[PDB]
């Protein structure tokens, strides 16, 4: 491996050999000349040192190259360590048929599918393209086939679309911690440069659609293709192999859509309408009623598998809403209606999927997951569902609670000045009263957010659950929680941890009304602590996993 | 009233309530002030080269009576300019030459000098010179040297106790850190014994270091301990007890005092008893004999008659020994006190542990530690011990070290010596014992009063000193050997060692790295970076968990936001806006003095230590007109615990709200409404933005963009300018007015802009003029706009019209939906420039040549090549076309009839040459911007190399003749004026010069002499012009010197325009990033009631979970600003009168609370309003300070002025169905920026390529079409699936199974899909490597 | 070419060089055996030549 | 790190053998 071409300058494997060879030659030609004992013993000592350094450098002494203080890599150093032979032999090998790209979302896709760019394809499948071209008689010779593939002709594109058809390809997220980091899909050729991934499998892959990349590997033997179809297919990884809960569950922008479409509000357009159930979609789409209409009576034909291996119908006239009546179209046969006739949060649809899998089987539950994703995505967009400054409201009692807490703090400080209370007791009381004030503020803020006032049946007074965007999202569980809302409308709370302790004065402000320089500087210790904790615990978790796998 | 003629074009509205007191500093002082003082001629030798020389320059021969000194050093003038260095590839530096003095003196005379050789100076190396931007041009590439943050030399009493002790006991050690030399550590053991440790090696007993300093047991005892008299005469056995001095111990029995007994037997000691014993004079009181057995003797007592060693020092008294020592030795015996409660010996227990009692046996112990063998011979051990610590030229810590040492030991004096001292050692040990017993507090390493910063100049000085101390040895040797000579002072002064040391430091170092070049913000924040790693401090990113936290003393000194979020989080920081460096290197920050309630304008800089005493108020505190406080109770910081204080306790107040944030985090609008994590991420992602074609200002800013753009040095600012004469796409010339003009110059300032040059990141750097002809320009006004700058403001991104709503799942998690209009209008389009080079590399067969006579190639390939063989400028090249036609000679053609026939038939090829041409790498396409060719001296091929030469020569002639033309015109005007009223009209002078007819008037007055003098001056000017032109031509055509092998170099640059597409990564300023998932046609994109479609659709499900209310506030403010701009645009389109437009602009400028006074119709004329309105017609620029921004009420009010809904929401319609969305949506204008992670550089695919010679595996990470890495976790996944066949396939067929790869390829092409696994090659390599050791290994059957 | 009348230098890296060994040069006198002394003397002579 | 394990190149004989295999 020459550097400048003129001189090869072999290093780190031939320097030690050269040292040993020349020193041994000198000792051998000095041994037969009746050399003095001191000289011959000294030469033997240097020969011993040279051989020891060749076999292992770091153990005794150090041998270094010119202009670099780094030692040489002896024979053993290329066996042990993370840069040794085994850890490149232990599947540390690179692979031939592989490709990368940035991950992109494709919502039109179904569970057993992915979007593979045409530029990336026709390169991973090039031997197959050559084989098909030779078989169909479009290129009598390998050179002609190569030229035709290099020119990228329409026949080449048709042949690629033909050969890629029934051929699974498997994707792999870079940190693969459990089994589901590798799944096999059916490639669909897209015009672009980014791999399109399925939102449902994003949760298993732990992908986040911000610069994440994904590797592609092609199985070519028949056993490998059948294996990717029958063991690694993403339509076979329904349940988690760790605990047993389903690994596919709508999580975001679908939970919100289903929650919005299945909700009840009084005095909506078309309250008293009675219909058959197919008519709810015709009534929402054209005119007449809103998907939030109440007291709507629709006749639902349930199917229950009461008989052994056979299901029978049952027709009723249960009251429901237009949105639930529409979603009943998506819901399959064997499932009942009580699982739909509700507000349908996130755990509700997770239970829906679990019941569908347990009762019907695998194919109905896969189809149900796909249809749920489609309908949730559609209605979330159709709902508008924006966010604004006025969306998060601050309770009016916050000022009075802050004033009362400050007054009690002043009273405690006066008592401490009087000498009746010592420092630790005063600190504990201050913390207790501030925590109580924080809890009261949070309770008042939730009180304001939860309840809304509306007019029903000309009564002019009604209290039904609000339609605030932040409250709706938190309640549905799509994204966020009441604890995180507390920091947007209520107070930040104590938010104090220099190393372990707690500052007596808490942050009394939220992000809607801004923050002070002192408060914002105080609130950075926890952020830095958490970021450092993640960045220096990832490696420890990886090492624990490695030891577990090696021992078991 | 602010004129600011460059700013008067477009005034940015400010929402700043607080009044600014201190203006933002230079923002790049830390990088260039240190280097300026590094090479500054100082009359007194304190820092720089003057201090580096005076250290070890006086050379004294080994009793040779011949010395060497120096007079002064002078810095040479640089050979090339910065632009010349960058275009060439050489380093920017300046030669160093110092006048020396070698004096030889004769023998037998005390200091009798006979000859001096102080007549010639020697050049010793070149110092790389710093440019105007705090950056170096080392080897043609711009590099920045980061400052370091390490622990200041001194003494630190750290605790190092807790769980690491593993005994439930606290320890107290002490370390003395010098700036140079060895370290000294004084630990403690759970046995309450102290040990001395050097260089963190094996420990030693406590008092060996004391005994080495000619100290005996008696002095050590009397110095460390206090000895009581213990006067026991005539068997009285009485004790001189002082209750004030010693007390707190219960009396056992037989205790008496003056008058009544002090304490009854068996009674607890009481404060009343102590007070009574102190009030009454207490003489020597008797105690039982039990108190003697436990007590130890202070000194060694000797009997009066004989001198036996009875009662040895540090020995407990015995009852039997007591009688004989009282009878023979003496009566009063010196003893100790040794009370556990408030004291502890901790040394007398160690004295018996010492194996050595004499200094003789003690001195060799340190030698035994230092060197294992070779015992000393009474000349080595003493010399080593004296040279280790107490030598001047081997320890020499610092002035800072001595200052910290004296401050930590309560010493008034600050001026000390770099040598340690015995008394210093005893003080250190005494204070260690004091802190162990309880006398003070342990130190804190994270405290910014214990850590100092090292800038580039001082590390350069240290490296130069290290390089000079090496050549000093050679000079001394050459002066000692063969001293009988009178040669010039170059006996051993070799510049190569010093130059090699300085080049090694500057070029290849950990703290010297390529500067970021994709943003002015990125550059200006790389130059202010502070790192803890490097040659010192923290050796690795590991070994730290509380070092990387936000210490409370980081308030106005380092930023708690800007830091990377990777492995080195917390080890990389950025200075705040106002943070300055102390005299010794610590960090300061400015405050305003508060005197008896009022707040003065004066500014005091306080370091970390000083700020801990005074009570500093808060910047967000109300202020009266006179400087008084509104509220009696104000929030302040006292010692790290902020609380409330009255107005009579405060002493200082902060300067501005931007004081705690760096320059990166001060560009984020509404920073106080964002979480710390998201603010950190937004600040970190702002630096990665890549500039686009058309720069667009932000409608929502903070006011720091102007300062950042000006101070980044990326624009072209006008120095001493008055008016513009000629404006061009690449040249600006300014006619400086006479007010700012000094005699002796033409009066023309010329600026040559930088057009389309490659950056470090392969981006584009382009400057565009802003001024027009005849536009008056003041001093400090910008003239050009660098990358991502708009009229002198930092503009990195575009104002996109965002909408917050889910859209069919195309913005699912962090994906973005972008309208097609964004792609059509060429927003976010980016220009990228690459560098390709080829060398000739002459051979023994013959030199290689670029002649375009390339064999085995078609005429189509050589269509784009010139006669010389290199591409035409402007040609488009894709894939694998030829750029430079190079041929390598082969061996001589053989006499063989076959080759003879081939030569006779074809000729001109003879297989003499081989096609080793430079071709474009696969998947690279672009158009050639310009080429550059370099030919070494002595080679005059120059096929077409003269064209660039002539272009440069003509440009130099054009830019050099202008000043001469101006001077000649002035002289001609002077002649025409002095011939007035002399009978000669100006018509003759205008027609022909004629040297004013050679004074045809012949008045014999001063006129003739005046004409002669003017003719002489004109001749001198012409001669100067010719000399300058010849000098420029000689500097231009002189030729380059390259590497010995290299014969010539040709470089080719290609420019590529990259557009937006799915996969590309966008971002905001609030830590929100994303990947484009779709480019939606304009028809489908949601539209409002006026038919205008939004540009970008974003997911509203990130705001409540990431706490980014800054996004929402920014969109509302941007919507208000765009509404104002739209109203102004409509009024301009209606061609309305000036009065109404001016009144509307004034009403829009005066809106809000009391912030800033600015009024039209009194400074702006009728015309300036037109250009102001035409500039701010695409939106009203708004500036909200960091923590003093606009309020929600003011935003709602501003929305009302542009006739917009104050709620911020608006009804939208679906573009595909025309059905109105319920729950009205939020639209606005967010500043979106495009990051440097493009999908064009991310995709890679491979089927079969080139493997490595060893292990036969695919290469790697796109290194020439490499493969991808299956790993241990991936094989674990496959095994968990049970994928035996896929695993075997990935193991063998796709990898080093050499005989199986070809078989699988053949079977795939034939349509078989079958595998022949075989055996991997890496296992064979492993077997061979194991057998290369004496270990037999094989496979059985 | 130093601005006319080029001066010639040898190749520093390519040129060979030999250095006497101090350890063995400082043990010929100490050795009390005539064989060792004569051996060291002869080898010193040959090396210096 | 010192550069080692260079790439394998495709000479004429190897290319012709590759084409013979197919």
């Amino acid at each position: 491996v020459p550097l400048d071409g003129g001189r090869f300058a072999t290093s780190d494997l031939n320097d030690l050999y050269r040292r040993v060879i020349n020193r041994n030659n000198r000792l051998k030609r000095l041994l037969d000349l009746a050399a003095p004992d001191i000289i011959v013993r000294n030469e033997k000592r240097m020969l011993q040192e040279a051989v020891d350094a060749l076999l292992d450098n770091g153990r005794r002494g150090r041998a270094i190259t010119g202009s670099n203080k780094r030692p040489l890599k002896s024979l053993a150093d290329m066996i042990k360590g993370k840069q040794g032979r085994f850890r490149q032999n232990l599947l540390g090998k690179r692979v031939d048929y592989s490709g990368r790209s940035v991950i992109t979302v494709g919502p039109y896709l179904r569970l057993h599918q992915c979007g593979l760019p045409k530029k990336m394809a026709l390169e991973l499948f090039k031997p197959f393209i050559y084989g098909k071209l030779e078989l169909r008689g479009l290129a009598t010779t390998i050179k002609a086939a190569k030229k035709m593939v290099e020119r990228e002709e329409a026949v080449v594109w048709d042949i690629l679309d033909e050969v890629i058809r029934e051929h699974p390809v498997l994707l792999n997220r870079a940190p693969t911690l459990h089994r589901l980091g590798i799944q096999a899909f059916e490639p669909v050729l897209i015009e672009g440069k980014a791999i399109q991934l399925h939102p449902l499998v994003c949760a298993a892959y732990n992908a986040d659609f911000d610069g994440d990349q994904m590797a592609v590997h092609v199985p070519l033997t028949l056993e490998a293709q059948l294996e990717a179809r029958a063991l690694m297919m993403s339509t076979n990884n329904i349940l988690s192999p760790a605990n047993g809960e389903p690994i596919i569950v709508p999580s975001q922008d679908v939970v919100l859509g289903l929650y919005y479409m299945t909700r009840d509000c009084v005095n909506a357009k078309g309250e008293g309408m009675v219909l058959t159930g197919p008519k709810e979609a015709e009534r929402l789409y054209r005119s007449g009623l809103a998907s939030l209409h109440a007291r709507v009576k629709v006749r639902i034909t349930e199917y229950e598998k009461d008989a052994n291996g056979e299901l029978v119908a049952k027709t009723s006239l249960k009251d429901t809403t237009v949105g639930r009546a529409i979603l009943w179209m998506i819901v399959p046969k064997g499932l009942p209606y009580s699982i739909v006739n509700q507000a349908l949060g996130k755990k509700a649809i997770s239970k829906m999927l679990n019941t569908c899998y347990r009762i019907l089987g695998l194919k109905p539950t896969v189809i149900f997951a796909d249809q749920i994703m489609y309908t949730g995505f559609a209605y979330a967009a159709r709902s508008g569902a924006s966010v604004g400054i006025d969306d998060m409201v601050i309770p009016e009692k916050k000022h009075e609670i802050i004033s009362e807490a400050e007054a009690e703090v002043a009273e405690i400080q006066e008592q401490f000045q009087s000498g009746l209370v010592t420092a630790g007791e005063r600190y504990n009381k201050v913390i207790d009263i501030w925590a109580a004030a924080n809890d009261r503020v949070s309770k008042a803020m939730m009180d304001n957010l939860q309840t809304e006032t509306v007019i029903n049946r000309d009564g002019q007074e009604e209290k039904q659950v609000s339609f605030n965007s932040i409250y709706m999202m938190a309640d549905s569980g799509a994204r966020g929680s009441a604890a995180q809302i507390r920091q947007l409308a209520g107070m930040r709370g104590l938010m104090a941890k220099p190393d372990g302790s707690i500052i007596e004065t808490p942050i009394t402000a939220n992000f809607r009304e801004g923050l002070n320089v002192l408060q914002y500087f105080i609130s950075t210790h926890g952020a830095r602590k958490g970021l450092a904790d993640t960045a220096l615990k990832t490696a420890n978790s990886g090492y624990l996993t490695r030891r577990l796998v090696d021992v078991a | 009233m602010v004129y600011s003629y460059t700013e008067k074009k477009r005034i940015r509205k400010d929402f700043g309530k607080r009044p600014q007191v201190l203006d933002v500093p230079y923002l790049l002082s830390i990088q260039l002030d240190s280097f300026q003082k590094f090479i500054e001629q100082d009359p007194e030798g304190q820092y720089g080269l003057e201090a580096a020389f005076r250290s070890v320059f006086p050379i004294q021969s080994y009793s040779g009576n011949s010395e060497l000194q120096y007079v002064s050093y002078r810095l040479g003038e640089p050979v090339f300019d910065v632009q010349e260095c960058q275009i060439r590839g050489v380093t920017y530096s300046a030669p160093l030459r110092v006048k020396l003095r070698l004096v030889i003196y004769e023998r037998e005379a005390p200091e009798g000098t006979v000859k001096d050789i102080k007549e010639q100076e020697v050049y010793m190396g070149e110092i790389p010179l710093m440019t105007d931007n705090g950056t170096f041009v080392i080897n043609g590439t711009e590099r920045v040297i980061v400052s370091q943050l390490h622990r200041s030399p001194g003494v630190f009493f750290d605790s190092d106790k807790g769980k690491t002790h593993s005994s439930g006991k606290v320890l107290y050690n002490a370390r003395i850190i010098p700036y140079r030399g060895s370290w000294l550590d004084f630990e403690f053991d759970p046995k309450d014994n102290l040990f001395v440790r050097i260089d963190r090696r094996r420990k030693l007993p406590a008092t060996i270091i004391l005994r080495a300093l000619n100290y005996t047991t008696e002095q050590i005892l009397d110095l460390f301990f206090e000895k009581v008299i213990f006067e026991i005469r005539d068997n009285k056995l009485q004790m001189e007890l002082v209750p004030e001095r010693l007390r707190g111990e219960t009396a056992s029995f037989d205790i008496e005092a003056n008058g009544k007994v002090y304490v009854e037997k068996g009674r607890r000691i009481t404060a009343r008893h102590i007070r009574q014993l102190e009030k009454d004079d207490v003489k020597l009181i008797e105690v039982p004999v039990e108190y003697i057995a436990g007590k130890v003797v202070a000194k060694d007592y000797i009997d009066e008659s004989t001198g036996e060693l009875i009662c040895a020092a540090n020995m407990e008294l015995s009852l039997d020994l007591l009688a004989k020592l009282s009878q023979s030795g003496h009566k009063r015996i010196e003893t100790l006190f040794t009370n556990d409660l408030d004291h502890g010996p901790y040394i007398s227990e160690t004295l018996r542990v010492d194996p050595t009692n004499d200094r003789l046996s003690a001195l060799v112990e340190i030698y035994r530690m230092m060197r294992p063998g070779e015992p000393p011979t009474r000349e080595a051990a003493e010399s080593l011990f004296e040279n280790l610590f107490f030598s001047e030229d081997r320890y020499d810590l610092s002035a800072v070290g001595r200052m910290k040492f004296n401050r930590s030991l309560l010493r008034e004096e600050i001026e000390g010596s770099g040598i340690l001292s015995k008394d210093d050692i005893i003080d250190v040990m005494k204070k260690l014992i004091d802190i162990r017993n309880g006398k003070g507090e342990v130190d804190d390493i994270d405290h910014l009063g214990n850590r100092r910063i090292r800038s580039v100049g001082e590390m350069a000085e240290n490296q130069f000193r290290v390089g000079l101390v090496r050549v000093e040895r050679a000079v001394k040797e050459r002066l000692s050997l063969g001293d009988l000579d009178t040669l010039m002072p170059q006996d051993m002064i070799n510049a190569k060692p010093i130059s090699a040391a300085v080049k090694e430091f500057f070029g290849s170092s950990q703290l010297s790295q390529f500067m970021d070049q994709n943003n002015p913000l990125s550059e200006i924040t790389h130059k202010r970076r502070i790192s803890a790693l490097g040659p010192g401090g923290l050796t690795r990113e590991r070994a730290g968990f509380e070092v990387r936290d936000v210490h409370p003393t980081h308030y106005g000194r380092v930023c708690p936001i800007e830091t990377p979020e990777g492995p080195n989080i917390g080890l990389i920081n950025s200075l705040s806006v106002y943070a300055q460096t102390n005299e010794y290197g610590f960090l300061e920050t400015p405050y305003r003095k508060v005197t008896d309630g009022v707040v003065t304008d004066e500014i005091h800089y306080l370091s970390a230590i000083e700020e801990g005493n005074y009570v500093i108020a808060q910047a967000n505190s109300n202020l009266d007109e006179e400087g008084h406080f509104v509220e009696d109770l104000v929030t302040c910081r006292s010692k790290g615990e902020s609380s409330l204080f009255s107005r009579d306790q405060v002493d200082y107040m902060d300067v501005s709200t931007q004081q705690v944030v760096s320059v990166g985090a001060s560009l984020i609008p509404f920073l106080e409404h964002d979480d710390a994590n998201r603010a950190l991420m937004g600040a970190n992602m702002q630096r990665q933005a890549v500039p686009t074609l058309r720069a667009d200002k932000p409608l929502v800013g903070t006011g720091m963009e102007r300062a950042v753009a000006v101070d980044s040095g990326v624009t072209a600012v006008a120095k001493r300018g008055g008016v513009v004469q000629y404006v061009d796409a690449s040249r600006i010339v300014i006619k400086v007015n006479e007010d700012e003009m000094y005699p002796g110059e033409a009066g023309i300032d010329i600026y040559n802009l930088t057009k389309y040059t490659r950056s470090n990141q392969n981006t584009c750097i382009n400057q565009m003029p802003c001024v027009s002809l005849g536009e008056p320009v003041e001093r400090g006004d910008v003239l050009a706009d660098g990358p991502s700058t708009d009229l002198g403001e930092l503009a990195l991104g575009q104002n996109m019209r965002v909408a917050f709503m889910p859209w069919n799942g195309y913005n699912f998690e962090d994906s973005i939906l972008v309208s097609e209009r964004v792609v059509q209008e060429d927003r976010f389009t980016t220009i990228h420039i690459q560098e390709l080079a080829c060398v000739s590399r002459d051979t023994k067969l013959g030199p290689e040549e670029i002649t375009a006579d390339i064999p085995n190639v078609g005429e189509a390939a050589l269509s784009k090549l010139d006669e010389s063989g290199i591409v035409y400028i402007g040609a488009e090249v894709t894939g694998g076309d030829i750029l430079v036609g190079k041929v390598t000679p082969k061996g001589e053609t053989q006499l063989t009839p076959e080759e003879k026939l081939l030569r006779a038939i074809f000729g001109e090829k003879a297989s003499d040459v081989k096609d080793s041409s430079l071709r474009v790498p696969n998947g690279v396409s672009g158009t050639v911007i310009d080429v550059q060719v370099f030919t070494r001296d002595g080679v005059e091929k120059d096929k077409r190399a003269l064209e660039i030469e002539e272009m440069q020569l003509k440009q130099a002639k054009k830019d050099l003749s202008e000043e001469l033309q101006i001077l000649e015109a002035g002289l001609f005007s002077r002649i025409r004026a002095v011939l007035v009223a002399g009978g000669v009209e100006a018509e003759k002078l205008d027609k022909l010069p004629r040297d004013r007819w050679l004074e045809l008037g012949l008045t014999d007055e001063e006129k003739q002499n005046q004409l002669e003098q003017l003719a002489e001056q004109y001749d001198e000017l012409k001669h100067e012009f010719e000399k300058k032109l010849e000098a420029k031509r000689r500097k231009i055509t002189q030729g380059d010197d390259l590497a010995p092998g290299v014969l010539k170099i040709v470089k080719v640059y290609l420019a590529v325009k990259r557009r937006i597409q799915p996969g590309d990564k966008m971002a905001g300023r609030h830590g929100n990033k994303g990947v484009i998932s779709k480019i939606n046609p304009i028809e489908d994109m949601p539209y409002d009631e006026n038919g205008t479609p939004v540009d970008i659709v974003l997911n509203p499900l990130g705001v409540p979970s990431r706490m980014n209310i800054g996004q929402i506030l920014e969109t509302h403010l941007g919507m208000a600003a765009k509404g104002i701009g739209d109203k102004i645009n409509a009024m301009l389109k209606q061609q309305q009168e000036v009065a109404k437009l001016r009144e509307f602009i004034q009403r829009a400028y005066d809106l809000g609370a009391d912030v800033r006074q600015k009024v039209d119709l009194s400074t702006f004329s009728d015309e300036e309003v037109m250009r102001l309105a035409e500039n701010l017609r695409k939106g009203m620029p708004i500036a909200t300070p960091v923590f003093d921004g606009a309020k929600e009420a003011e935003i709602k009010e501003l929305l009302k002025l542009g006739d917009l809904p104050t709620s911020g929401q608006i009804r939208l319609y679906d573009g595909r169905t025309g059905e109105q969305f319920e729950r009205p949506v939020t639209v606005g204008y967010m500043y979106m920026l495009k990051l440097n992670h493009l999908v064009d550089d991310k995709m890679h695919a491979r089927s079969t390529g080139s493997y490595s010679l060893v292990t036969q595996q695919p290469l790697g990470g796109k290194a020439q079409f490499g493969g991808q890495r299956f790993g241990e976790m991936e094989v674990w996944a496959l095994e968990a699936y049970g994928a035996a066949y896929t695993l075997q396939e990935m193991l063998t067929v796709k990898s080093d199974d050499v005989n199986g790869r070809t078989k699988m390829y053949k079977n795939i092409v034939d349509g078989n899909h079958q595998m022949e696994p075989g055996m991997p090659e890496s296992f064979n390599v492993l077997l061979k490597e194991i057998r290369s050791l004496g270990i037999n290994i094989e496979l059985e059957d | 070419k130093v601005s006319g009348r080029w001066t010639v230098e040898l190749n520093a890296d390519s040129i060979p060089r030999l250095k006497i060994n101090q350890q063995y040069a400082a043990m010929g006198n100490s050795a009390r055996n005539d064989a060792d002394g004569q051996f060291i003397r002869s080898n010193l002579q040959e090396a210096r030549w | 790190l010192p550069v080692y394990q260079g790439e394998t190149t495709q000479t004429l004989q190897d290319y012709l053998m590759w084409q013979v295999e197919l």
